[PDB]
């Protein structure tokens, strides 16, 4: 009934996440023109989103539908590790893209020297290493584990796989994953908006008599989708640790799954250029 | 003036040329193409054993 | 087998070439190229010499940014088949003599200005220069003032459109010179903005014989060109 | 009065040519079976050029080739192994043509600077610099190991002497810019196509014009020469390629389509002379049937316009250069 319907929506969503990302990766793959210094960060983002779509979503869907974790405890730990790694590696790439755009617009004469194909690989490797250092290391080891009796019972049992964590890790992971890569993006996009407004004013002053909406719309959509998708969960995460019993498990799980959706939208937002559309028309 | 004259000397020079009917020229071209037809690897795909770009 | 030595030699040679190709590609991407173009009696040589203080090339650097300019003089031809080679430059520098309006021949040519306007219209609508901006230097601004103020000749005699024109502005002077200057500049702005389509613009300027700040203007205009291109690429303009 | 005097002769020439028109080449070639579809797959792709490519010329052994780009560089490739051999910096970065000597010892290049420069491969330093033209160069072909013929933008073509550096013969008669030339197999005569929509036949030994063909309407950008030695094909800006004839002295066939409105930048034949390959500005090439005037295939894969084309001496492969800074080998 309701269970079957939810199952249908879920199955329908895993598909979109896989399809968009595989389509994006193939085109950079099948065409010389697309490759470029800015198009490697999109490749990293697509790879992270594809990994999450293949690994995290289906097992979580099975856990929700079957109401019990059939797999072993070790596989539960591995699933949590993959979840945290993908989520924390799919946001710092957005921060890197924002910084790249900031450098491209603010410093037009020094863009060529500052960014080179050799430095892009180093930046991407560093980002993925920082993502993995805060996901596998404290989770494969038992440094996050809680202390209350329910947590001990869940950890000892091999049937249930739930998420229990203490204050230190719940704050550190949130700060590393969300809060730091947000103020950077806000500052960058504010500067870009100022530059765009100044250039539009200069054009109007120069030739207004003979003859800011697009910039506002683009910045609004780019910031709004990400902030709406990932903002509530990363405040619920801290709140449910600071104060007990305020946040039920259902609300936490629902707001967590809301964040999972955002990986579907990234192809729609970052691949609306004419070159990508022509490439998409070329194959399939 | 002389340059104007020149265009006269050149026009006179090319005026007297013996010309054959286009039927003979077409026949010669077709005969050449039909004679050297089999020695065109571009027209006839040769086996990959002899192809240096495979 | 045993030829296995030559192959290895070719493989080494390819890498030896590729390293230098990358090293030179860095410098090639670093620099900016400009094209200097102007009609006769415009004052191109004087402007080039002041900025300094087949093809002829000059290199200058401003704030550690390398600029490279080419003036192609060769010899005169209305057909300009070689201009398709200059479709990857940053900008085109156009120099026009502002004070040579009442100069009928240079014959029975249209006043020389009209010839300059026709040349600019031809440059603007070319198929291969669809995304190249133009930096306009309206040269000889003192002779124009001399001809306008206390001058028997009038613009309306040669250009009938001047009769029904009013100033638009940044006067710096006399009331007549401002009207004359702005009419002349608008005569080019109209052509530039008729079919721009938003991919390339024009930046008119007012130079003289003793001006010293042309290089700074070129630097600023190139920076604006690059910034506007980048803004339009990401759908922000 | 002299100007008026000339036409009576032009009318006589036109009348004689009209009299010589016994039939149509299409009418005679009516029972010829079609060649059918022709498919070509890219075999090799050459990278390394930092900017657009304007010229290339296959080596005499159908193994090596040279290419010129607008970053000021010539690169001598190796088709079989796709690895470079030489990289030559240039004094002037605007080059519009290149050539490769039949003996494989020298390579020449020239451009907006009105100077033709040759290089010594087996020694890479400049051997001789030739000057005297008052306009940019369009093409240059090694007639031998000691003398070369060039065509420039001052409506003239000249025959040079490498040892001395001075012009031996000068060919005059065109009105507009000269854009291409091609040599006969015996290097006894050569043709040239100009921007006044006219092609002329010269005699190298003497230095006088023999014939003239004026069938086109716009500028001529490319010209090739039939393998037999009695015909040549031209490509103009009006999306038409024509095939003339030296003995009959007028055109025989025209290759055009209603769905093509772009220009032509290169023309080449095949070893047997049955096919005619032409490069277009629509970012792709076409293959024609010489004796039936029908498209027989397309060669797509270039992201920008094609500015060069050539076919190996043994007729095994065809190479294309484009503004996308890439070279491809088809087969
Ligand atoms: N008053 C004034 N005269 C100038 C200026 N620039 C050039 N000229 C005049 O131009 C004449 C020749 O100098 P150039 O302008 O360098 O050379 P040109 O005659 O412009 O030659 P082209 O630029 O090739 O047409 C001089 O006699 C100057 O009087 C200027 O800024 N002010
Ligand atoms: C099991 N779901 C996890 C739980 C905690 C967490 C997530 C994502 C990013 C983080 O920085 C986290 O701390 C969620 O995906």
């Amino acid at each position: 009934v309701w269970v079957v319907g939810m199952g249908i929506v879920m199955s329908l969503i895993v598909l979109a996440i896989v399809f968009g990302n595989v389509l994006v990766i193939t085109a950079i793959a099948k065409f010389e023109r697309l490759q470029t210094v800015t198009n490697y960060f999109i490749t990293s983002l697509a790879c992270a989103d594809l990994v999450m779509g293949l690994a995290v979503v289906p097992f979580g869907a099975a856990h929700i539908l079957t109401k019990t974790w059939t797999f072993g405890n070790f596989w539960c730990e591995f699933w949590t590790s993959i979840d945290v790694l993908c989520v924390t590696a799919s946001i710092e790439t957005l921060c890197v893209i924002a910084v790249d755009r900031y450098f491209a617009i603010t410093s037009p004469f020094k863009y060529q020297s500052l960014l080179t194909k050799n430095k892009a690989r180093v930046i991407i490797l560093m980002v993925w290493i920082v993502s993995g250092l805060t996901s596998f290391l404290p989770i494969q080891m038992h440094w996050y584990r809680a202390t209350h009796q329910e947590a001990i019972n869940c950890y000892a049992e091999e049937t249930c796989c739930d998420f229990f964590t203490n204050q230190a890790y719940a704050i550190a992971s949130s700060i590393v994953s969300f809060y730091v890569p947000l103020v950077i993006m806000v500052f960058v996009y504010s500067r870009v908006f100022q530059e765009a407004k100044r250039q539009l004013q200069k054009i109007d002053k120069s030739e207004g008599r003979f003859h800011e909406h697009k910039a506002l719309k683009t910045l609004g959509i780019i910031m709004g989708t990400f902030t709406l998708c990932w903002l509530p969960f990363f405040i619920v995460n801290i709140v449910h640790v600071i104060q007990d019993n305020l946040i039920r498990k259902e609300v936490y799980i629902l707001l967590n799954w809301i964040g999972y959706v955002n990986s579907g939208f990234n192809p729609l937002i970052y691949c609306r250029s004419p070159d990508f559309r022509i490439a998409f028309q070329e194959l399939l | 003036i002389a340059q104007a004259r020149k265009l006269v000397e050149q026009l006179k020079m090319e005026a007297n040329i013996d010309r054959i009917k286009v039927s003979k020229a077409a026949a010669d071209l077709m005969a050449y193409c039909e004679a050297h037809a089999k020695e065109d690897p571009l027209l006839t795909p040769v086996p990959a054993s002899e192809n240096p770009f495979r | 087998e045993d030829q296995r030595n030559e192959e290895k030699a070719q493989r080494e040679a390819n890498k030896k070439i590729e390293k230098q190709l990358q090293k030179d590609k860095q410098v090639y991407r670093a620099t900016h190229r400009l094209l200097l173009l102007g009609a006769g009696e415009s004052g191109k040589s004087t402007i080039v010499k002041q900025m300094r203080i087949g093809i002829f090339e000059t290199k200058f650097q401003v704030d550690k940014v390398n600029f490279h300019m080419f003036d192609v003089g060769g010899q005169r031809d209305e057909r300009r088949k070689w201009i398709q080679c200059f479709n990857d430059v940053t900008a085109i520098i156009f120099v026009v003599a502002s004070s040579s309006y009442n100069m009928v021949i240079r014959d029975n040519q249209t006043n020389r200005l009209q010839e300059a306007l026709n040349l600019f219209k031809s440059i603007w609508n070319n198929r291969w220069l669809r995304t190249i901006s133009v930096i306009l230097f309206l040269n000889k601004q003192d002779l124009l003032a001399e001809k306008v103020l206390a001058g028997k000749s009038k613009i309306e005699d040669y250009f009938p459109e001047f009769a029904r024109y009013t100033t638009p502005a940044t006067p710096e002077e006399d009331p007549r010179v401002t009207r004359a200057k702005y009419f002349i500049r608008d005569e080019f702005l109209r052509i530039s903005t008729a079919s721009g389509d938003g991919r390339h613009y024009c930046y008119p300027h007012f130079t003289c014989a003793v001006d010293t700040e042309n290089i700074r203007r070129v630097f600023n205009d190139c920076r604006d060109i690059i910034q506007r291109m980048h803004l339009r690429q990401y759908e922000l303009l | 009065q002299l100007r008026q005097e000339a036409e009576q002769l032009k009318n006589q020439i036109r009348d004689a040519r009209k009299a010589c028109a016994d039939a149509t080449l299409s009418q005679i070639t009516n029972n010829i079976d079609p060649v059918g579809r022709i498919q070509m797959r890219t075999r090799r792709t050459l990278r390394g050029h930092l900017a657009k490519i304007y010229a290339m010329h296959w080596g005499t052994d159908s193994r090596l080739l040279v290419s010129a780009s607008q970053d000021g560089k010539l690169i001598i490739w190796d088709s079989y192994t796709t690895n470079k051999v030489h990289a030559i910096p240039l004094r002037s970065s605007w080059v519009m043509t290149c050539a490769y000597a039949p003996s494989g010892n020298y390579v020449a290049c020239g451009g907006l600077d009105n100077i033709c420069s040759i290089y010594n491969l087996k020694t890479v330093r400049v051997s001789r610099e030739l000057a005297g033209h008052t306009g940019y160069l369009s093409c240059c072909r090694f007639l031998d190991d000691n003398q070369i013929v060039t065509s420039s933008g001052d409506t003239t073509c000249a025959l040079w002497d490498i040892e001395t550096g001075q012009q031996t013969t000068t060919f005059t008669g065109h009105t507009g810019d000269v854009m291409s030339l091609s040599l006969a197999p015996d290097t006894r005569l050569f043709v040239s196509g100009a921007c006044d929509a006219s092609a002329k036949l010269w005699d190298v030994r003497e230095g006088m014009c023999r014939q003239t063909f004026t069938g086109h309407e716009s500028d001529i950008n490319a010209i090739c020469f039939f393998p037999n030695g009695n015909a040549f094909a031209t490509g103009s800006d009006d999306a038409t390629c024509r095939l003339f004839d030296l003995r009959a002295d007028q055109e025989l066939m025209t290759y055009s389509h209603d769905n093509i409105i772009c220009g032509i930048t290169s023309v080449s034949f095949s070893k047997s002379g049955r096919l005619l390959l032409a490069g277009y500005d629509d970012f792709n090439c076409n293959v024609w049937d010489a004796l039936k005037a029908d498209r027989a295939g397309v060669l797509a894969g270039h992201d920008n316009r094609v500015s060069c084309l050539g076919v190996t001496d043994d007729g095994m492969a065809v190479a294309t250069g484009s503004w996308d800074s890439f070279l491809k080998i088809w087969n």
